[PDB]
């Protein structure tokens, strides 16, 4: 019923990308294909390979069969992927997905349930935690947090520990020539609540194991 | 090796119907009734629309239908909604037990109202200034179509460097967002009386100004 990908979000060129897919609400050993599929702007959706739950049979994208491993751990209901000799061409969001089917040799199979996907960036550059800055705020007020000069993606930003979701807008990151990302999250609030309500952006850059809760002051 | 070929982009108007083709080979679309179609929105998992050429999962409206003829498959979407703007991928099992996704078709829904950008400009924080840096942040939201040009000014004069602007990206309300960063030193920031973010969209401009004082 649910798939959850995990693994290093940053991989160095020539090293091995490794990911795991934790499956819930259904046995990995059942009569399904378990698939790895990646997505990037440059290459759209790319089927990487699949392992068949009931007997372990694997099949691979011929373009990268030479460097892909797919296995499963029936014990903890995980499906795994190794992709080695990785390059910037392998930067992508990697998905775990279940392949359902009827009679395969007549109707192939198809992907009904997908995980959330995990971004994997292939780069030689070092992880860098972000510096977080308040963006201080007329009937409505925009206040926010600048999440400056981090690497790699992603950064997540919630507000007030998630209790504030309305009017929250986290912008896609910019990528500067430094090779570093910056993003902004702003929440648009009634200006009347600036006195009654504390605003804290919760910034999480898992790649540098860094969280910042920044109180956004109204300045003077 | 051999791809499933889709048109990269296709346009059709609101309410209308669109057909997206996927040209494969005798070894996939021609070999099985195993064509499936997937909807992919920004920052979302690909969504199964059609399987086994023309079957729909529960929860996919009958506005989607699939067909195939020889080595070509097709997805038809009727009653085009704004929500339908997305990337659509075909895919098929392939003789030899591999699986191949088509290159994807980006669907643009025409006939939609222009949405002019909301522009928010932030001056550097005092914290950043204490670090001798000054990043001006120009946030651009709720615009459609998703094409803007961002320019910056200092003392009413075109800034020629230090600007980095994002590509427009889809919002969940189907409009677009983008952002632009003017990266200065604190001294540079204080060296001018004002700075501006100028966002041009569909021939018109929204400009916001901040002043070090």
């Amino acid at each position: 019923v649910q798939l959850q990908e995990s693994g290093p979000g940053l991989v160095k060129p020539s090293e091995t990308l490794s990911l795991t897919c934790a499956v819930s609400g259904g046995s990995i050993g059942d009569d399904y294909y378990w698939n790895w599929i990646r997505q990037s702007p440059g290459k759209g959706l790319e089927w990487i390979g699949s392992i068949y739950g009931s007997f372990g049979g694997t099949n691979f994208n011929p373009s990268l069969k030479n460097r892909v491993t797919i296995s499963m751990d029936t014990s903890n209901n995980q499906v795994s992927l190794k992709l080695n000799s990785v390059t910037a061409a392998d930067t992508a969001v990697y998905y775990c997905a279940r392949g359902s089917h009827s009679i395969v040799v007549l109707f192939g199979y198809y992907f009904d349930y997908w995980g959330q996907g995990v971004l994997v960036t292939v780069s030689s550059a070092s992880t860098k935690g972000p510096s977080v800055f308040p963006l201080a705020p007329e009937s409505t007020a925009a206040l926010g947090c600048l999440v400056k000069d981090y690497f790699p993606e992603p950064v997540t930003v919630s507000w007030n520990s998630g209790s504030l979701t309305s009017g929250v807008h986290t912008f896609p990151a910019v990528l500067q020539s430094s090779g570093l990302y910056s993003l902004s999250s702003v929440v648009t609030v009634p200006s009347s609540s600036l006195g009654t309500q504390t605003y804290v952006c919760n910034v999480n850059h898992k790649p540098s194991n860094t969280k910042v809760d920044k109180r956004v002051e109204i300045k003077t | 090796q051999s791809a499933l070929t889709q048109p990269p982009s296709v346009s059709k108007s609101l309410g209308q119907s669109v057909t997206i083709s996927c040209s494969g080979t005798t070894n996939d679309i021609g070999a099985y009734n195993g064509v499936s179609w997937y909807q992919h929105h920004s920052d979302t998992a690909p969504r199964l629309l059609i399987y086994e050429v023309n079957k729909r999962p529960s929860g996919v409206s009958d506005r989607f239908s699939g067909s195939k003829s020889g080595n070509t498959a097709s997805l038809t979407i009727s009653g085009l909604q704004a929500e339908d703007e997305a990337d659509y991928y075909c895919g098929s099992y392939r003789s030899g037990s591999t699986w191949v996704f088509g290159g994807g078709t980006r669907l643009t829904v025409l006939g939609q109202p222009k949405a002019s950008p909301t522009v928010t400009l932030f001056p550097p924080s005092s914290e950043e200034l204490q670090a001798n840096k000054a990043t001006l942040v120009c946030l651009i939201s709720d615009f459609y179509p998703g094409v803007v040009k961002v320019a910056w000014k200092a003392d009413g004069s075109a800034v020629n460097a230090g600007v980095e602007t994002t590509t427009p990206s889809k919002q969940s309300n189907n409009k677009y967002a983008a952002s632009s960063y003017l990266s200065l030193t604190s001294d540079q920031w204080k060296s001018h009386k004002s700075y501006s973010c100028q966002v041009t969209h569909e021939g018109s401009t929204v400009e916001k100004t901040v002043a070090p004082a």
